[PDB]
RNA sequence: CGGGGGGAACCUGGGGAACUGAAACAUCUCAGUACCCAGAGGAGAGGAAAGAGAAAUCGACUCCCUGAGUAGCGGCGAGCG
RNA sequence: GCUGUUGGGAAGCAGCGCCAGAGAGGGUGAAAGCCCCGUAGGCGAAAGGUGGGGGGAUAGGUGAGGGUACCCGAGUACCCCGUGGUUCGUGGAGCCAUGGGGGAAUCUGGGCGGACCACCGCCUAAGGCUAAGUACUCCGGGUGACCGAUAGCGCACCAGUACCGUGAGGGAAAGGUGAAAAGAACCCCGGGAGGGGAGUGAAAUAGAGCCUGAAACCGUGGGCUUACAAGCAGUCACGGCCCCGCAAGGGGUUGUGGCGUGCCUAUUGAAGCAUGAGCCGGCGACUCACGGUCGUGGGCGAGCUUAAGCCGUUGAGGCGGAGGCGUAGGGAAACCGAGUCCGAACAGGGCGCAAGCGGGCCGCACGCGGCCCGCAAAGUCCGCGGCCGUGGACCCGAAACCGGG
RNA sequence: AGCUGGGGCUAGGAGUGAAAAGCUAACCGAGCCCGGAGAUAGCUGGUUCUCCCCGAAAUGACUUUAGGGUCAGCCUCAGGC
RNA sequence: GGGAUGACCCCAGGCGGUAGGGGAGCGUUCCCGAUGCCGAUGAAGGCCGACCCGCGAGGGCGGCUGGAGGUAAGGGAAGUG
RNA sequence: GACCCGGUGAAAUUGAACUGGCCGUGAAGAUGCGGCCUACCCGUGGCAGGACGAAAAGACCCCGUGGAGCUUUACUGCAGC
């Protein structure tokens, strides 16, 4: 609603910057930030050494959100924008000389 | 032509007059320098002194007007011969408005200086000198009122 | 907005074609008796100078 | 407003950058087409062109071209004429152009 | 069967000042403005002539432009119009 | 619309392509028509509001001559007294409304056309209803030669809040790390707050009321210089010292000598012991509209010009001659007119008028016919500027006055 | 003619007042708030960048005028002789 | 005066100056120019300069900072110093 | 209390200051001008002669055709009678 977009829980390419050319699976959509996740971009989160679940250690991070505009879908080829087909009754998205 | 230099020629001068700076119109402000320079005077035109201005002259130009208003009466508008010369045929009002003088001013009265010409002229009044010159070849449509 | 013409002027002055202010001579509305014929007689019309520009400004539109 | 309107066209004319036409071979308002016709007519896109025609189809044709200023004949102003290196006019536009002069 | 109460401005009606201007002031102006009160509405008012005004004329009312700062009103002052 | 390259990050730059009824704009690590949201264009409501705009259907309504002469809005018309409105202020004061007194008639009636009469003419009061065009903007949306956190609404932020006041009421300040918290785990000093290493980052004097970070103000270090001088603090000239430079030559400091009455305002007159200012930064004062009068750049010229509005576009302009100013001036006016007014006066006298052109240039009139010429004779319209009039009219400031609370 | 708690009434040309023009929410010869309102102020203060040319007055008449004004005189700018 | 008008050379004068009149400019915000041009090899802004150009208001050039905007030549508006 | 030490730490005012005396000068009462005479630099406790010391745009005086409270056989109105 007003904030829907291009991709979801599928395979994508990253034409971004530092991690250009990278390709990854389900990007856990936000979308209240227009970011995703993929398996790219990692950093080093300090993480204080508290017992809860990090009993003495601290310096492990997860996957950076990554602004959704920097990713592009890929199917039976490389990138390419996206088109929409009727499905003769329901509704589905197809590429441009490809599918879904 | 082109975007550059289409600019106003010679005298455009927008440069108004700002009075604020050591050079030009400082302090006082390009005039003033005393007091009674703040929001205005009283005119002068007619006003001030504390005297009689110049309302001592009497208005013998009587007949100011009664309350009901001015009296509706037919007003006449002149037009010398010099003008008319311009065109031939039969000159008439309406025909004169849809051209030069008159224009609704009501009631045409041809007259004065200029040479007459062989052409009928429909009017409402005629000066002596008009009837004269025109007798020497030319119209005379007078009377009207119908 | 839109100047108004001064009715006290129009009612007592008239502007000629050359642009000259003209008005009635003053001094004969109730002095008469021990005034010579020459006085009362010499009451026609007259000009005005320097004052007709300040004067003319009030008969703006009537021209 | 008359003279001005006239003197504009004049200048452009004298420079040799005026060009009234009729041969709008680029039919159905498609940018593609109009671009081809311009190529064969000498309008590469290196000079601003004030295209004034009463054909709504040729209107849509250009418009989107950064070097073309589309306009109908009744709306022919002098400002636009002076801000465009070249003047291409429809013949039907050159009609009302006359009529709008003394 | 209705009403009561509210709503930024805008509308109508009933009431309705003074500073100020007149280089003092009382007629006059500011002004039937500000403000109070009542009522009506997405609008209100007005509206089929006991009209206008001089044209053998026009043809309900309302709103814009001219008429026009004209005609006129005025301690014929300031000014109102 | 991919690849390449510089880069922390391409959308930049390079090569080679493509769309366009879409090249408005916004966002993505920087500046992108082709990555994202969109734009041109084209679709779409079961339900609820709106809606004669297009359809029908009801309610209601339509005639002619001749008679009678019954009806045609009552404490009303009309008259007087006291007032209000209109431009109308007692004025020659009508017309519309009405507080008091008196007080008719029904078309042979009755009001009006500016006191009142007489002709001529206009219209039917004392019952009521009636859309559209007009006004406004809490709300929605679109635009901006509108502001950009002292501006713009009082408020960009948890504001009509904190706070003041009994109360009515008054009423603020205060926005920003970064592309992304990756916002600093752990170690050292320390009770902590704070630092120092290390680490994230392109950048950390971008480290968290953190972008840039000026000035006043307070420090630490270095150079020059002061304890026999004295002065609106500077300035000119030599000298010494220290820096820069190859050197002529500059920069900084000031020992001695000369010369020297701050700034502003107000004033006849100030360094003044007359006003005002602690210092720094920012807000702060000749504007706008409508008329007028001069000058000016232009358009057209015996003419010039449009207002409201209609049609267009969606930063496009046309149309619209109702009207305005000028071509004639005098006279209070009737009126006449290049004249008019005072006057018996073709005496006088006051106001007014008496404008072309050098002439572009030849017809192959050895003319000026006419056209051309420039304001012109002569004026209008628009722009611009000076000043004036009316509005707060250059800005701040009263003691007071009135209305409602 | 006592002091005092609580509860009540009277107010802006109005109250109340063993009377001073006292008090009326720390200032009363007419309270306070908001509005008219940006009242008016012939008075005081202030009025911002640079350079070039010219360059005054502090007089006269009239003024409920006298520290303010209108006209003339004196400065400047453009056109003409 | 040379004419050659080329604003470029000569000759001779004038150039203290408050209120005021006049004439030239500088800089600030915004608009057309702009679907442009300048910019990460660093825009605006800030801190220095003994350098350059203007009589001057200013404008350039260079070094550090700064981190995303700025806008010529010619013209148009004004909350402009 | 003042005075010294330890702790916390205001204010009005303030053109800037490198702030001596006498004769004299000057808008006629000089740290600041002139001549001369004194005078090493910086402080603490104290006195108040001066800085026409601070504070409050003199409340006495005058001016303004400013305001307000009051009076009466000033003018003109109004309630009431
Ligand atoms: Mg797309
Ligand atoms: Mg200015
Ligand atoms: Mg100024
Ligand atoms: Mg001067
Ligand atoms: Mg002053
Ligand atoms: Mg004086
Ligand atoms: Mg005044
Ligand atoms: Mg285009
Ligand atoms: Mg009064
Ligand atoms: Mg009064
Ligand atoms: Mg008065
Ligand atoms: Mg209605
Ligand atoms: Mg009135
Ligand atoms: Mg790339
Ligand atoms: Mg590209
Ligand atoms: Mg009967
Ligand atoms: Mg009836
Ligand atoms: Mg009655
Ligand atoms: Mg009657
Ligand atoms: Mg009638
Ligand atoms: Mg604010
Ligand atoms: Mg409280
Ligand atoms: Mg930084
Ligand atoms: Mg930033
Ligand atoms: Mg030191
Ligand atoms: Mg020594
Ligand atoms: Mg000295
Ligand atoms: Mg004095
Ligand atoms: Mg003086
Ligand atoms: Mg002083
Ligand atoms: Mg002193
Ligand atoms: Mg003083
Ligand atoms: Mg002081
Ligand atoms: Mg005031
Ligand atoms: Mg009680
Ligand atoms: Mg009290
Ligand atoms: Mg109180
Ligand atoms: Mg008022
Ligand atoms: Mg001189
Ligand atoms: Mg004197
Ligand atoms: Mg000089
Ligand atoms: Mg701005
Ligand atoms: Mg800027
Ligand atoms: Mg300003
Ligand atoms: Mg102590
Ligand atoms: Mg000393
Ligand atoms: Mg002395
Ligand atoms: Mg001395
Ligand atoms: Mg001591
Ligand atoms: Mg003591
Ligand atoms: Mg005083």
């Amino acid at each position: 609603r007003v904030k829907m977009h291009v991709k979801k829980g599928d395979t994508v390419l990253v034409a971004s910057g530092k991690y250009k050319g990278r390709v990854g699976k389900v990007k856990e959509v936000l979308p209240k930030k227009y970011a995703v996740i993929v398996e790219g971009v990692n950093i080093v989160k300090k993480a204080v050494r508290v017992s809860p679940k990090y009993p003495q250690g601290g310096f492990i991070e997860k996957e950076a959100p990554l602004h959704a505009s920097k990713v592009r879908p890929i199917c039976p080829a490389c990138g390419k924008p996206t088109r929409v087909r009727k499905k003769f009754l329901e509704n589905g998205k197809k590429i441009r000389v490809c599918a879904k | 032509d082109l975007r550059p230099n289409p600019g106003a020629n010679k005298r455009r001068k927008r440069v108004g007059r700002g009075p604020g700076s050591g050079h030009g119109k400082t302090a006082t402000r390009g005039h003033k320098g005393q007091k009674s320079r703040s929001g205005g005077l009283k005119d002068p035109r007619r006003f001030e002194g504390g005297r009689s201005t110049t309302l001592m002259r009497l208005p013998k130009r009587g007949m100011q007007g009664q309350v009901p208003g001015e009296i509706k009466r037919p007003r006449y508008q002149g037009v010398n011969l010099k003008d008319l010369a311009r065109f031939e045929g039969e000159v008439t009002p309406e025909l004169l408005v849809r051209a030069g003088l008159l224009k609704k001013g009501y009631r045409l009265k041809i007259l004065g200086e200029g040479e007459a010409k062989p052409l009928k002229v429909v009017a409402h009044a005629f000066s002596k000198s008009a009837l004269e010159k025109l007798k020497a070849a030319g119209g005379e449509p007078v009377l009207l009122e119908a | 907005p839109k100047m108004k013409t001064h009715k006290g002027a129009k009612k007592r002055v008239k502007i000629t074609a050359s642009g000259k202010v003209v008005a009635m001579k003053t001094g004969k509305r109730h002095l008469n008796w021990q005034k010579s014929g020459k006085e009362i007689r010499q009451k026609g019309r007259k000009f005005v100078l320097a004052k007709p520009e300040a004067e003319r400004i009030k008969l703006l539109l009537p021209y | 407003r008359k003279k001005g309107l006239a003197m504009a066209v004049a200048d452009r004319a004298r420079e040799g950058k005026l060009l009234l036409v009729e041969a709008f071979a680029g039919v159905n308002g498609k940018t593609k087409e109009f671009l081809a016709w311009a190529k064969e007519a000498g309008l590469d896109g290196s000079e601003s062109v004030l295209l004034v025609t009463g054909n709504e189809l040729v209107r849509r044709a250009a418009r989107n071209l950064p070097w073309v200023v589309t306009l109908a004949p009744e709306g022919l102003n002098v400002y636009d004429i002076v801000r465009t290196e070249r003047l291409v006019m429809d013949l039907d536009a050159w009609e009302v152009f006359q009529n709008r002069i003394g």
